[PDB]
């Protein structure tokens, strides 16, 4: 369980998320403006070569609902028709070789952009929609500057702009490049027509290409847009020397009864990272951050190497790796005083028996993880870059020396990484010569148990605090019920061992 | 638009009672993991 | 808390003639009545009459109101027994029904921020009540992804108009969709209000036509309660003498508040 | 069916018929032209459909059948839906019309044609009435006596007949039951039928948008009842009325129950 | 008298066959014929109705139990056929160009359809079973369909350009359309002069009786192209006059009414 969290980290190693599909819905005030390009032919000044439209940029700052928003709008037209009016072949008659006019067949493009978040990193968009209201746009009074004669004035002209489809676009300039939204508008001619005065043209519709703004500072139309875009989940895209001492200060302040009560809970990823009052970035990336370092350690590499050696010991057999095997035959679970040496070497893989789900008792790594979860919720010094490799230094340096046992026909064979071995009978505690080449054959396949209640303290207890058959069997089996019952009966021969386990869970 | 949660509760009240007991006890002994629980629905 | 009892106990004395002495009464009459009466001491007269029934002189209050709508605009009923006299007007049927729905029932009201938030109704009793001098309300429902249905979130003209130049409005919309609103916040204030248990302290008396008030917005109950009474009239002194003489019945039909 | 049914009071049976049909309901509103006039929108039907979708009704289940006037609707009301709602505005000058419409659609009728000229008809019980539909129905009736003469009228002079309908489109006439009457009707513009009233039509629901309850469905003046499927509303706009109907359609649907006799499109069965 | 419910019925096999309800069912029922204008045209007699009535009177059917109801043409009859009687007979002329319309007429009157309305401007409709068809009545119906895909887009058609839709009818007074069951269709219809209704074919109507007057039996009631059945109340005759046909009908009216059976609904 508390080791199942490590097994789950290992399992979800493949996930070692960053993007997200976010929905933006914001109000905007599209304040745009037209612009004309009046080209005047040479001669005297009665002849006009062209009067066309030009892409009209306008940058401004307007007030949203409590925000002050900077914006930028670029107006353009497409499909405008070209009319002409000649009064004569002379340099002295007022002629316009070509002037642009607007009608139903044409369209108006508007690229819109703001400094808000919706436009900071807009590169992908889907489910795009928008609610815009219609307005009216009318032409002003452009007086043709004739050096002499009358003064023709292009005056009138009104058009109703109705909303249309929206798309994306990119506004380019000599300074900035903006990934913008392209609002498109269809047009319907209105009642006021455009006409040039003191000239034989009148009662014709459209919008004059001379002064479409009508001397205004902008044409204001509100709108709203909705989309679904991709964005980095981290919403920003556009120094152990003292930690160990904090751990060693928090080691013994922690209690024992409640710790054993907490070391039986499957404190899965949610439960382990819920009580941490994380930062806005840590709560989003904590698990993957610790995992990318957890699968870099001696623990993970030793696990993967045991797996590689089991694969290779199942495959190699015709050329079978003959390094050594005490027991029946090669297993790679038993790979090697000589006895004490072999036992320590086998216990450095009984730690993997522990974190391989092949145990029965309190599964010491579980106690280690419980200490971890009890320390990292109290320690003030916890941070996103900080917890990664602290989880691993914990898993690596918690309880370095640790012992195990195996039971067979009421005869317990112990072993420890500290080079100590003890054979003994369950009912009547009395030592026996340690049967190597049988302990290995048994620990290989039969389940193993942990040495929370190790033989030394067990015998001290059976001597001083006289013990019953069922209590002793359950203590051999490492039962949390009887363990907590003794811990509540205040047995110093167990309190001292638990305090030793704490002081080994030191970092 | 999807529903009014009151009316969805009334859809449950329409699927009030008619689960069989042998079938329910056989259905509640399956590890109905994410794939099985969000594929068939 | 729990309350036990028994059926062997005896009935106690009549709380009448003591509730009168330790409670207050407040009539709410229209200016038309004072006009038709055309007297300055009619209040003293009615108080001296109540003094026969037992209500002392410093217990009865008369709180004139110029019109039903001006009354519906923030009615501050603070008395231990309230009686209201209400004229009948077909053109004011919905307004004089909303007034009843407001005063007869006790409302748990929270404020509302239209421009910044969009709201929805959860149950059949979470309604939106607007009060002021002239309210003109428009509503646009939305879909799951904040888009309009037969309306545009920006174009106020495309909204659906439900009230126009109304001093009081009680709006119930479809319960489960998020609405955007447009309200004359300058002249009218709007609250989101859940209807709690009824107010047993007010008594409506309709001076004119048949019973038309439909408190229940659901058009299936159409209930008529104990404190929604009716009278036929040709003068006002007769109405007031009737009220005086049958005040004990009215105060038996009313019950002091628990809150 | 004549055979009996049994039951109990302890069981929790849960065993019942399951089958399929058109998709688990249909609904048809009958709203006046005035409502769409006031609204002035061409997407409100779809708006209400997507609203009802929250209450459960799928896309292809809700329908609207605009009707210009109460009389126009009374002229051959062809209801073919699994649930029918009828919004009806109040007009004190039309009480009898909108009570005849109610007595016609709410109740189930069994009608036989009638030949005024060749025959003289009569009523048997207090449920055998004479309903006339058309564009302008002017009816006149002369009771008769045992010896096939008239009573306060003359078999020849139609002017002596007693008038009961003047410039009406729908008329529901009840006369003295047990005597032969002679009739004069504008048969060119109206058709009259001898109808008998049966158990009610649980598939329709009237909603008086305006004033107090006046509809006396039962022609006898002693009952003046009011059924569960006879609702009232107080109104100043139509959008709020429709939002109310939509928010409280589940009560309308709990008050209405699908038909039992048979399927039919008109407001009465024909049995010659 | 438990209406609106369906209960198990029971009986036995020892009860004897009861008396003949004939000579009483004729009296307490009514018979309505539907003949074509060509019949009375050929005949050119004003008292042929009273004649056939006095002839029925010999078979047992009383005077005022018989009704004749003319129709100028099979299509004008197909335009909203309102058959309200207790025993209906329909004499039908054969025309190879009208085959489909006079088969739709048969599939419409021989059966009992449960008809819900339809609104094309708002919704897009799909069929659920093989008997949930769309019947269009009117003076000239011009029906076009565009099926849609899973994501609400056309298949070989566009949801704006009505010209790209697929045409199944062209100025027909009666149409009965069946489409692929499981796909939403967008429709174009002349709503002004035609009404379309989504109807489910329930069990048959045993109250009408079609009698083809001319050509071989071709009427394929069942829309599926596997049955091609010949029902019991689907009669054929070969003709050169009409008086002989009416005399045949009158002489064999008992077999006709035995082939028919008073309705259930
Ligand atoms: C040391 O720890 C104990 C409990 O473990 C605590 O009571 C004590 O206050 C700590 N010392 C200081 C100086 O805080
Ligand atoms: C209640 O009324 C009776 C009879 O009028 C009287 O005797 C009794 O004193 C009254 N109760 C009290 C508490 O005064
Ligand atoms: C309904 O079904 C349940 C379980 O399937 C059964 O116990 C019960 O007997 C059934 N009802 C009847 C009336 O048989
Ligand atoms: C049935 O027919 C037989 C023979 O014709 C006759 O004797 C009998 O009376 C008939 N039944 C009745 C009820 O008349
Ligand atoms: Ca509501
Ligand atoms: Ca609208
Ligand atoms: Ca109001
Ligand atoms: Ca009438
Ligand atoms: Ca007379
Ligand atoms: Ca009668
Ligand atoms: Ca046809
Ligand atoms: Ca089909
Ligand atoms: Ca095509």
């Amino acid at each position: 369980m508390a080791s199942l969290i490590y097994r789950q980290l290992l399992t979800n190693s493949y996930t070692v998320s960053l993007w997200k599909e976010m929905q933006y819905n914001r109000d905007i005030t599209i304040r745009f403006k037209f612009a004309s390009s009046i080209v005047k032919s040479g001669g005297l000044g009665y002849k006009w070569s062209e009067i066309s439209f030009k892409p009209a940029n306008y940058q401004y700052t307007y007030t949203r609902d409590g925000e002050e928003v900077t914006a930028h709008t670029t107006c353009s037209v497409n499909g405008m028709n070209d009319f002409n009016f000649n009064g004569g072949s002379l340099p002295t008659d007022f002629v316009i070789s070509r002037y642009e006019v607007i009608k139903e067949n044409s369209y108006v493009y508007v690229d819109y952009w703001d400094d808000s978040q919706a436009f900071r990193n807009m590169v992908y968009v889907r489910s795009l929609a928008a609610n815009l209201n219609s307005v009216i746009c009318t032409g002003g009074d452009y007086s043709f500057a004739l050096p002499v004669g009358q003064w023709p004035v292009m005056t009138g002209g009104a058009v109703s702009l109705h909303s249309a489809g929206v798309t994306l676009s990119t506004q380019f300039t000599d300074f900035v490049s903006l990934n913008s939204l392209r609002f498109r508008f269809r047009l319907t001619v209105e009642e006021p027509s455009f006409s040039i005065t003191r000239t034989r043209v009148s009662r014709l519709y459209g919008l004059p290409a001379a002064n479409p703004n009508n001397g205004k500072e902008y044409y204001e139309v509100a709108g709203r847009f909705s989309l679904i875009s991709l964005v980095p989940s981290n919403d920003d895209y556009q120094l152990l020397g003292e930690l160990r001492e904090e751990f060693n200060a928090l080691s013994q302040e922690i209690a024992m009864s409640q710790l054993i009560d907490l070391a039986l809970l499957p404190l899965d990823m949610f439960s382990m990272f819920s009580g941490i009052k994380s930062t806005i970035d840590a709560a989003k990336s904590m698990a993957t951050s610790v995992m990318k370092k957890f699968k870099k350690s001696g623990l993970a590499n030793s696990v993967s190497t045991l797996t590689d050696c089991l694969s290779d010991a199942a495959s190699s057999i015709s050329r079978g790796a003959s390094i050594r095997s005490v027991g029946s035959s090669a297993s790679c679970w038993t790979d090697v005083s000589s006895i004490s040496t072999q036992t320590s070497t086998i216990s450095r893989r009984l730690r993997l028996k522990e974190m391989a789900t092949q145990t029965e008792g309190m599964n010491f790594d579980d106690i280690s993880a419980a200490v971890l979860k009890t320390k990292i919720d109290r320690s003030t010094q916890i941070s996103p870059n900080t917890l990664p490799d602290i989880v691993t230094e914990a898993s690596e340096k918690f309880i370095p020396n640790r012992a195990y046992r195996v039971i067979n026909n009421d005869e317990v064979f112990e072993a420890g990484t500290d080079g100590r071995f003890f054979a003994y009978r369950v009912e009547t505690f009395d030592e026996i010569p340690f049967d190597v080449q049988k302990f290995a054959d048994l620990v290989t396949d039969s389940p193993v148990i942990s040495a929370i209640i190790d033989f030394k303290t067990l015998k001290n207890l059976n001597d001083n605090y006289g013990i019953s058959r069922q209590q002793a069997f359950n203590l051999l089996r490492s039962d949390p019920r009887v363990l907590r019952e003794f811990i509540n009966q205040d047995n110093p021969i167990i309190r001292n061992r638990i305090e030793q386990l704490i002081m080994q869970c030191r970092l | 638009l999807e529903r009014q949660l009151g009316e969805l509760r009334e859809e449950f009240n329409a699927l009030s009672q008619e689960i069989a007991m042998s079938q329910l006890i056989d259905l509640a002994l399956l590890p109905l993991d994410m794939f099985s629980m969000f594929s068939g629905i | 808390l729990p309350i036990t009892g028994s059926m062997d106990t005896a009935y106690a004395n009549s709380t009448q003639e003591e509730t009168f002495l330790t409670s207050t009464l407040c009539l709410y009459y229209p200016t038309e009545a004072a006009t038709e009466i055309n007297d300055n001491s009619w209040k003293d007269t009615l108080s001296q009459l109540f003094l026969t029934k037992g209500w002392p002189t410093g217990s009865v209050y008369f709180k004139e109101y110029t019109d039903i709508a001006s009354f519906s605009v923030d009615p501050q009923l603070y008395c231990d027994y309230n009686v209201v006299l209400m004229k009948y007007d077909a053109t004011l049927q919905l307004d004089m029904s909303e007034l009843a729905d407001l005063i007869l029932n006790e409302w748990l009201c929270n404020p509302m921020d239209i421009t910044l938030y969009y709201y929805q109704q959860t149950d059949e009793a979470n309604k939106w009540i607007s009060m002021g001098s002239s309210c003109t309300i428009k509503v646009c429902p939305l879909n799951t992804q904040t888009l309009g249905i037969g309306c545009l979130t920006t174009d106020t003209a495309t909204f659906e108009e439900v009230a126009t130049a109304e001093k009081l409005v009680i709006t119930d919309v479809v319960d489960g969709v998020n609405h955007k609103l447009d309200v004359t916040t300058a002249t009218c204030t709007i609250r989101n209000c859940k209807k709690l248990g009824p107010r047993e302290n007010v008594a409506v008396i309709q001076v004119g036509g048949s019973d038309v008030l439909d408190i229940t917005a659901d058009p299936t109950t159409a209930p008529q309660t104990e404190r929604m009474m009716r009278i036929n009239w040709k003068k006002w002194w007769q109405v007031f003498y009737t009220v005086v003489d049958y005040v004990n019945q009215i105060i038996q039909a009313m019950s002091k508040r628990s809150r």
